[PDB]
């Protein structure tokens, strides 16, 4: 379940604030995102955080 | 910039904000109209910010343009990360000593060489601390046989490394597409790394001498 995987920034030297969703915390949170290299618990909006990971 | 010190009001007259609600990567104007970042930066409804030093707080000296079109390199690989150089087209013409253009290079630089490296980004390389104000640090090319021994089958030949293999004084995330200045030539535009000033892991940057005429050219055309 990626829904359960911790943010990843990725090598690249941007700050793009995204969002991932905080299974512990039961819900979406931003982080810094770097530009490249994104896993799947990253979202441009809390909405499509909570459709794709919500409740996991 | 990990490690370096205040710039100066308005002393980096190239320096951009590219700002999306808020300032998320930096670029270098290369003439009145146009702007040169990192292709990983592109993003929708960017707004670029000339004049910057403060970008908490409007100072009187900013120009705030849209940009109208955002060129990233054909080859632009996101997973190696080739090619990470994107151009941005301002909707109209900044007004050029506060804010000024910076020259191509006409010949790549070579190893040793001292170059200056500016951003607004995170100052902490355990932690993180954004900046109000524009921070400079002067870092040196490194050879390709020691960038190329920091990150085994990861640098291609449009990569340089740069920086100290000490640690300490780095570039880091809010610094990406950014300026790498020496000679007054633009050599270099911040890329990527192993986090931040961390030892025997110096930062990455576009070769910007490889990509002079095809810049030219896009510019041109555009
Ligand atoms: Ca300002």
């Amino acid at each position: 379940d990626f829904c359960l995987e911790p943010p990843y920034t990725g090598p690249c030297m941007a700050r793009i604030i995204r969002y991932f969703y905080n299974a512990k915390a039961g819900l979406c949170q931003t982080f810094v995102y770097g530009g490249c290299r994104a896993k799947r618990n990253n979202f441009k909006s809390a909405e499509d955080c909570l459709r794709t990971c919500g409740g996991a | 910039i990990v490690g370096g010190y205040t710039c100066g009001a308005n002393t980096v007259p190239y320096q951009v904000s590219l700002n999306s609600g808020y300032h998320f990567c930096g670029g270098s104007l290369i003439n009145s109209q146009w702007v040169v970042s990192a292709a990983h930066c592109y993003k929708s409804g960017i707004q670029v910010r000339l004049g910057e030093d403060n970008i908490n707080v409007v100072e009187g000296n900013e120009q705030f343009i849209s940009a109208s079109k955002s060129i990233v390199h054909p080859s632009y690989n996101s997973n190696t990360l080739n090619n990470d150089i994107m151009l941005i087209k301002l909707k109209s013409a900044a007004s050029l000593s506060r804010v000024a253009s910076i020259s191509l290079p006409t010949s790549c630089a070579s190893a040793g060489t001292q170059c200056l490296i500016s951003g607004w980004g995170n100052t902490k390389s355990s932690g993180t601390s954004y900046p109000d104000v524009l921070k400079c640090l002067k870092a040196p090319i490194l050879s390709d046989s020691s960038c190329k021994s920091a990150y085994p089958g990861q640098i291609t030949s449009n990569m340089f490394c740069a920086g100290y293999l000490e640690g300490g004084k780095d570039s880091c995330q809010g610094d990406s597409g950014g300026p790498v200045v020496c000679s007054g030539k633009l050599q270099g535009i911040v890329s990527w790394g192993s986090g931040c000033a961390q030892k025997n892991k110096p930062g990455v940057y576009t070769k910007v001498c490889n990509y002079v005429s095809w810049i030219k050219q896009t510019i041109a055309s555009n």
